[PDB]
């Protein structure tokens, strides 16, 4: 099962099964394959008013400019407490399994 | 006949096309899945039938 | 028998008529809501308050009907002897089983859920 | 109402689901309309979103446009007047506040940063109370003879035994615990009683 | 702060006089302690100025019999 | 809403110019972005419970059972009600 939900901050959160906690939609997006801003907001909509909303999405994922960061992000919850290395591939099994 | 989402977005970024234009366009749905876009989606139900 | 539940012809006639001055009131109601002249209940929405009023000239409606349908039936057959004397029955299953069964409704509300509008 | 009602009163609920008071009037505010709706208007909770018709977000300059319904602001008694002097005492910061319109102003936010603290200040602004006695949602009229009563539904005793015109030796409540706090223990007997 | 003996819910509430309690407690066979209490701190208990160890004669009104008398044992607390 | 036509990230309006944070473009186009919610107050008002009626039999009148204020005037001379919500019938 796959939970997507909105916020009072207007911000959308993805949440499955083996991950404990909320990933932004833009994080999850850009693990994905979804590296720039344009191809996340095309990709959610064509119509201005629909893809005005996703803002402040967008700038809660600022700070994650590629996919292995997003990876890192993603592992940090799957696995922490080890190397920087086995964290991206453990993301990578759990994202393309579940 | 139905476009499909990358097609209509390399179209629109690729080439010059309107946004406007496609966004007068029907959206097609196989088993909840978004397939596409098409022009008129009355007749393509038509032909289908 | 089945006699004691059959009404004559003029009383189904004058429960038409009946029926039709009631549907001719709704009509007039929502035509009224869609020329934006209806005026609503406080608290409540407009098409909200449209339903309510809808409710009551149906209820009327069938108020009258059995009302039509006691008057032109004999006071004297083995129903309305169980009703009137508190055997079984009431005024409700004598209007339902000789002029109609009215409105039906879901948690106070007309038959709604099904395809879209 | 009915058994949950019933379990409600005889496991000794703080605080029941739906709390209602009933409220007299003085002989001079007994029989006027205009009187008894003055005070269901000064006694109910009201807050910034309750008069507020569309809310604006502007993120090119940092600022939230306020837009006000002229029906619900007249039957509230609220002047925007007030409204900005209760918004300026808020915590907010460094703020400007400039008219738009007749019912319109906004908020410039000459030093907020970001987004997220944008919306955080909005909801924290739309939360905000204007005037009313707290635990008080809604108040409700009703002619009973030639006599005006006030329904409520919340209730604070205390908070209503303070307003002016209201009959202290006739008020009513369904909170047992209230009543209890306030009146004694056999005044909570006899309202029990009264209950069941 | 304010006076709520007036309220249409309070019934009368009276200190009894020690002979009259003493009485009382004889005529039913009973410790003070085993009729009903009343706290020291009830709103109706300091408005007329009750200690522990009264016992406080209380009128309610009845459909029965119009009038009814109670008797309330006032502790601490 | 725009995007930077290099790095592709959207672009925020600073001064006159439209700036990307993470390559330094610059624009003279300007392009005002807002969110406008909309709230209705369609049922707020303020209700006054007298038992008169508005269209046909309804009024407004507050039930003893339930707590109401949708009623049907059964009866003028009596002054006798019912309760649209539980079918109570009372006197007001
Ligand atoms: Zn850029
Ligand atoms: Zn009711």
């Amino acid at each position: 099962q796959v939970m997507i939900e909105r916020l009072k901050d207007s911000t959308i959160q993805i949440s499955f099964a083996t991950v404990p906690g909320r990933i932004p939609f833009a994080i999850i997006m850009r693990a994905l394959g979804f590296v720039t801003d344009r191809d996340i907001v095309y990709a959610v909509s064509l119509d201005p008013q629909i893809q005005n909303e996703l803002l402040p999405s967008l700038e809660q994922a600022s700070s994650i400019t590629s996919a292995e960061e997003a990876l890192d992000f993603i592992g940090n919850r799957v696995a922490i407490g080890q190397k920087r290395e086995n964290r991206i591939q453990k993301a990578e099994q759990v994202i393309d399994k579940y | 006949g139905v476009v499909s989402v990358e097609d209509v977005i390399r179209r629109i970024s690729e080439q010059n096309e309107d946004v406007e234009k496609y966004m007068s366009w029907s959206k097609v749905y196989l088993n909840g899945r978004l397939l596409g876009y098409y022009e008129d989606g009355k007749e393509l139900a038509k032909k289908i039938r | 028998t089945l006699e004691d539940i059959t009404i004559p012809d003029e009383a189904q006639n004058e429960i038409t008529t009946k029926i039709k001055e009631g549907y001719s009131q709704v009509d007039e109601y929502i035509r009224k809501f869609n020329e934006g002249q209806l005026e609503p209940i406080p608290g409540r929405t407009i098409e909200e308050s449209l339903e309510s009023y809808i409710l009551d000239t149906l209820d009327k409606l069938r108020k009258v009907a059995g009302e039509i349908a006691t008057k032109y039936l004999d006071p004297f057959n083995n129903v309305y002897i169980m009703a009137i004397t508190g055997a079984r029955g009431s005024e409700l299953n004598i209007t339902q089983m000789t002029a109609l069964l009215g409105q039906q409704s879901v948690r106070g509300e007309r038959i709604r859920r099904g395809y879209r509008e | 109402l009915g058994l949950p009602r019933l379990i409600e009163i005889v496991d000794a609920r703080k605080v029941p689901s739906t709390p209602m008071m009933t409220i007299y009037l003085t002989d001079e505010y007994k029989t006027d309309k205009d009187k008894a709706l003055d005070i269901a208007r000064r006694i109910e909770y009201t807050r910034v979103e309750n008069v507020v018709s569309s809310v604006s977000v502007d993120i090119s300059n940092m600022s939230i446009t306020l837009q006000f319904d002229q029906e619900m602001l007249k039957d509230k008694g609220v002047s925007i007047e007030e409204i900005k002097k209760i918004i300026t005492k808020l915590k907010l910061g460094e703020i400007r506040i400039e008219d738009n319109d007749e019912y319109s102003f906004t908020i410039y936010f000459e030093k907020i940063d970001s987004i997220m603290a944008l919306f955080k200040m909005r909801e924290k602004i739309l939360n905000t109370k204007i005037k009313g006695v707290k635990g008080i949602k809604r108040a409700i009229v009703q002619k009973k003879g030639d006599e005006y009563v006030i329904i409520t539904d919340g209730s604070n005793l205390e908070g209503i035994m303070n307003v002016t015109g209201v009959d202290i030796n006739k008020i009513q409540t369904n909170n047992i615990h209230e009543v209890e706090e306030v009146l004694g223990i056999e005044a909570a007997r006899e309202l029990i009683s009264r209950e069941i | 702060k304010i006076d709520i003996s007036n309220h249409e819910l309070v019934p009368k509430h009276e200190i009894l006089q020690l002979e009259e309690a003493y009485k009382l407690v004889k005529e039913l066979g009973i410790k003070p302690e085993q009729l009903p209490w009343i706290r020291a701190s009830d709103p109706v208990a300091k408005s007329i100025g009750a200690k522990p160890g009264d016992i406080i004669k209380i009128t309610r009104k009845s459909p029965f019999t119009g009038e009814s008398v109670t008797y309330r044992y006032v502790i601490t607390g | 809403m725009r995007f930077c036509p290099k790095c592709g990230s959207f672009l925020k309006v600073k001064g006159n110019k439209m700036v990307c944070s993470k390559c330094g473009y610059s624009d003279h186009d300007v392009e005002k972005v807002i969110l406008k919610e909309n709230v209705a107050h369609e049922n707020d008002k303020t209700i006054i419970a007298d038992g008169e009626t508005i269209e046909g039999r309804v009024a407004i009148s507050l039930c003893p059972r339930c707590g109401s204020v949708r009623a049907i005037l059964l009866n003028k001379k009596k002054r006798l009600y019912r309760c649209m919500t539980c079918n109570f019938v009372y006197n007001i």
